[PDB]
């Protein structure tokens, strides 16, 4: 059939005309194939032969369907396509499982010919006009225009997404307690009705289709559903069955490959890993080439085969309960969490492990895994959960009253889940009187890139060393960590560099670069630090002392 | 009648994606746009529009209102509101003794958009878990939130004033986007008194809170007295001194470091000399004023630095060159997000009233964070523009009070 269904306004872009490519002259077999295929689409109405008038022509071809001895009718709308308006994206964004409310019975409905059921703007048709060429190209070719939405043509998917949208309409409203999603051609429709009720709800539904010049196929499984990658069941869901290959040796191709089926499974097999599969993904190689597990790798690939041994599920969203979402400290870097309702029935679970700069602290890094997760929360349930949070209530406001940027985070608990959150040291606020003062210093030659850097204190140390192939900035951190290692458990610094000043300030507890690790190790060991900053090349004291001398 | 609108050459319409509603805000955008659909103002759109906005809901009040992110549109018809005809921003007003703020967004709504104008403005309800497809409209008549709606109307709001400002020639009204801003000099009461009979006039055409403007003061880079001082509170002084150097024209450091020599315990004290005593007794005198060389150009835009003190205490400059700064200021009175959000929202009023103009902000949080939440706390019709910086922690302690 072909829906009754108004048509979409369809234009091209502004400045553009329609396609007028010329038709490459094809074999004897294609010809005929071409010939019966568009003999059959002209009976149903699919397409229209035209006369010139019509000067617009796209390429047709055709190939036979695998060795299975059926041509099928390709045609070429590249230029027709680069030159039509731009639509409103399909619908982006897929249903998560755990977002999903259970269900008694479930059935699938695919739309038979889907594009080829509903009419293409009477306007537009003429841009599709296409020519089968005659034998060798020597008589004028039979040509044809789409009365329908053509396959490959740009405006299809959207515009078949919106008439079901609108056919859908009227069923959604007559029928609020049932439930259908829609995706490309097929149909999704739950129910909480037992078998019968729900299979003359499926038939009403079909009839409302058919009624609109959409064919669903007759009355011929159970659960469980294989559904984008996942297992659905009426009151559960897991992902579909994930398989880790057993191999001596693994290319760079094979382990994207795993990397890809663990990071699936984690949507709701708790704490899988896989930092150290990735580190084996650093660098430049060839996808066939073999990449060494590392020992850490090894055990990490093994940690996650114990996990995925036994199937897990996820339960579905009940609306009526608050959604409550616990964080655990993994490895370094990484966190993991669950979002579940009746503890312990996970809804599902995640991996965070991002990395925001180079120098951060767990109380920064569980701030944005709980941002991460509030938002997926909006998209998934369309609220915020009450989350459970490793840290200490009087860590949290520690730091986030002491430090400069702006935070907040919803309603939370503490839970004892160690490793806890801890701030590992705390930079004092006031100079230490008794504590000696280092005034340092760093420096570097910008084309020689060899440096300085050294200290002098109010006790009359003073020290310089040597950096080859440094930056003015690594001196300057340089001279810090000198300062460090060189005074007792108390010890006032005064240092010219924002750049340092911003990074150790911030308290940071874990590091890219090596240097900033020595600091910090350097700082938990002290009992008090007080770092202040100082405008260089202003003749202040200390400053133009030490600068002096590197 | 329509008025035929035109975006910037070049520029094709915007395409913004929905952010992610609570399912309260999705609820109340549904019964909103029910609402202006059956009326008329909006109707339902195919796929053949591309275009996209984003829209939120925000409680005033309890009532949920709808808000359009019509930034990007605003941004891509800027030639049309700006500089075709286009609203003169009176330098009165900032003078005022008291100037009142009145959503005056209603009377777009009687207004038609131009036909071929409209699929500009289309925006998207969302559904959670993506479960079904956004529902999609478009605008039939002068939006709230779009630069054009203000400037498309003007001819009929001065029509509107005419009379009341005829008869109070001393008052001065000036509209910015959805709101009426009025000043007078008049007592307090009085004051009230002449915004009703204004609300008066305003109610025969379709429309059913106080600053004061002088109460706006500097806030000035301060220089703390103290019974003694250490090394270290010489050097903090000396840098926040150095600081404003960068600013203030006739700043003097010299003879205030002369007491910083060798190197010294940060906690030994050091006597104030007669020199360093007039010094910063006349760089306070010079920091009290407004800086000499910076003007206000229209032309370019203007940025908003703010930063957090602590203890509910927020910091603000407003330039359009660094360090130029236009104004400074503070805000205080905890929700760190939901005092940014006032803070934000006072200083572009702030700006509206001084410039016409509002400004582009350098935020001191986390992009994530604030796209979160801000929506919990906003209560204006308008949206400035921007962005994410983390505060340079010596400029935090530089305006710090
Ligand atoms: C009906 C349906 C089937 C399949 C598929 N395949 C996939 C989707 C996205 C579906 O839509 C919905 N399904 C459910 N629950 C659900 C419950 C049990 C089972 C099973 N078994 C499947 C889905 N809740 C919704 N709100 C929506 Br909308």
């Amino acid at each position: 059939p072909i829906s009754p269904i108004e048509t979409v306004p369809v234009k091209l872009k502004p400045g553009m005309d329609g396609p007028k490519v010329k038709q490459w002259p094809l074999t004897e077999e294609k010809i005929k194939a071409l010939v019966e295929i568009c003999t059959e689409m002209e009976k149903e109405g699919k397409i229209s032969k035209i006369g010139p008038e019509n000067p617009y022509n796209t390429p047709v071809f055709a190939i036979k369907k695998k060795d299975s001895t059926k041509w099928r009718k390709l045609v070429d709308f590249r230029e027709l396509n680069k030159r039509t308006q731009d639509f409103w994206e399909v619908q982006l964004g897929i249903p998560h499982p755990a977002g999903l409310k259970k269900k008694k019975s479930v059935t699938v409905l695919d739309v038979g010919d889907a594009y080829f059921s509903v009419p293409l703007d009477e306007d537009f048709r003429k841009y599709t006009a296409f020519t089968i060429p005659s034998i060798n190209n020597e008589t004028p070719g039979i040509r044809y225009q789409y009365n329908v939405l053509p396959q490959g043509w740009k405006g299809s998917p959207a515009i078949f997404q919106s008439s079901m949208t609108k056919i859908l309409e009227p069923f959604r409203k007559q029928n609020p307690d049932i439930v259908i999603y829609q995706y490309m051609d097929d149909l999704y429709v739950g129910s909480d009705l037992e078998i019968g009720q729900h299979r003359t709800k499926i038939e009403e539904l079909r009839q409302h289709l058919l009624r609109w010049g959409l064919t669903t196929p007759d009355k011929k499984k159970e659960p469980p559903f294989l559904w984008m990658g996942y297992e659905l069941h009426p009151d559960k869901w897991t992902v579909q069955p994930i398989v880790l290959p057993e191999k001596d040796s693994w290319t760079v191709n094979d382990i994207q490959k795993l990397v890809g089926k663990l990071n699936w499974a984690s949507q709701i097999y708790p704490g899988i890993k896989v930092r150290q599969l990735c580190k084996l993904l650093r660098g430049t190689k060839a996808l066939t080439e073999v990449i060494p597990l590392t020992e850490e790798a090894e055990l990490e690939l093994a940690e996650n085969r114990e996990i995925l041994k036994e199937p897990v599920h996820g339960v579905y969203y009940d609306p009526s309960k608050d959604l409550i979402a616990e964080i655990q400290k993994q490895g370094q870097g990484q966190w993991t969490y669950q979002i579940y309702q009746e503890p312990f029935k996970n809804l599902k679970t995640g991996k965070y492990a991002r990395m925001r700069g180079a120098h951060t602290n767990d109380v920064k890094q569980l701030t944005e895994a709980v941002q991460k997760i509030t938002t997926e929360s909006i998209v998934i349930w369309g609220k915020t959960p009450k989350f459970k949070l490793p840290i200490q209530k009087e860590t949290w406001e520690t730091w986030w009253t002491e430090y400069w940027q702006a935070t907040w985070i919803p309603e939370w608990e503490f839970v004892n889940t160690p490793p806890l959150v801890k701030l590992w040291y705390q930079l004092e606020k006031e100079p230490i009187v008794g504590a000696e003062t280092f005034y340092v210093d760093g420096a570097a030659n910008r084309e020689t890139k060899l440096g300085k850097a050294g200290y002098v204190t109010n006790r009359g140390r003073q020290k310089v060393v040597t950096l080859t192939d440094t930056t003015n900035q690594k001196t300057e951190l340089q001279a810090i960590y000198l300062a460090l290692q060189d005074s007792g458990l108390e010890v006032n610094i005064v240092t010219d560099s924002q750049y340092a000043l911003g990074i150790i300030q911030a308290q940071p507890d874990q590091s890219e670069s090596e240097l900033v690790n020595q600091i910090i190790e350097q700082l938990i060991k002290k009992e008090k630090v007080y770092l202040a900053w100082v405008p260089a090349h202003k003749g202040i004291g200390g400053n133009e002392q030490v600068d002096k001398l590197v | 009648e329509t008025v035929p609108v035109k975006l910037k050459p070049g520029m094709d319409g915007p395409k913004v994606k929905q952010w992610p509603l609570t399912e309260e805000k999705i609820k109340a955008l549904v019964e909103i746009c029910t609402e202006m659909e059956k009326e008329g103002k909006i109707s339902k759109i195919g796929p053949e529009n591309p275009y996209n906005t984003p829209v939120f809901a925000i409680k005033k009040s309890t009532k949920w209102r709808k808000l359009v992110d019509f930034r990007e549109l605003n941004k891509r018809t800027q030639d049309f509101w700006e500089v075709q005809l286009g609203i003169p921003h009176p330098a009165g007003l900032k003078k005022k003794k008291s100037v009142t703020v009145l959503d005056v967004g209603d009377a777009y709504f009687s207004v038609p958009l131009d036909e071929d104008f409209r699929k500009y403005t289309a925006f998207t309800i969302p559904s959670i878990n993506n479960e079904t497809p956004g529902i999609r409209y478009q605008y039939n008549v002068l939006p709230q939130g779009w630069k054009g709606s203000p400037a498309i109307f003007q001819s009929s709001m001065t029509k509107i004033l005419e009379p009341f400002r005829k008869q109070n020639p001393d008052i001065v009204i000036y509209q910015y986007m959805d709101d009426l801003y009025v000043g007078s000099d008049l007592e307090i009461g009085q004051h009230r008194t002449k915004i009703e009979e204004l609300r008066q006039h305003l109610l025969r055409w379709g429309l059913t809170y106080e600053l004061h403007p002088d109460k706006w003061t500097v806030q000035p880079i301060v220089l703390p007295e103290k019974d003694s001082w250490t090394v270290n509170d010489i050097q903090k002084l000396v840098g926040k001194l150095n600081w404003a150097s960068q600013i203030y024209p006739g700043i003097k450091v010299r003879q205030l470091c002369k007491l910083l020599r060798g190197t010294k315990a940060l906690t030994e004290v050091i006597p104030l000399t007669e020199e360093a005593e007039l010094e910063l007794a006349e760089n306070r005198e010079i920091l009290k004023e407004p800086v000499h060389g910076v003007y206000y150009d229209p032309s370019k835009d203007l940025i908003a630095e703010i930063q957090k003190q602590g203890q509910g205490q927020w910091t603000y400059q407003i330039y359009q060159e660094p360090f130029k700064n236009l104004k400074t200021g503070k805000y205080a009175r905890t929700n760190d997000v939901k005092q940014l959000t006032e803070a934000v929202q006072k200083i572009t009023t702030e700006s509206i009233v001084i410039w016409g103009k509002t400004p582009k902000f350098k935020l001191p949080i986390q992009k994530e964070t604030w796209e979160t939440w801000w929506t919990e706390y906003w209560q204006a019709t308008w949206i400035p523009e921007w962005e994410f910086v983390n505060t340079p922690p010596l400029v935090k302690l530089w305006y710090q009070l």
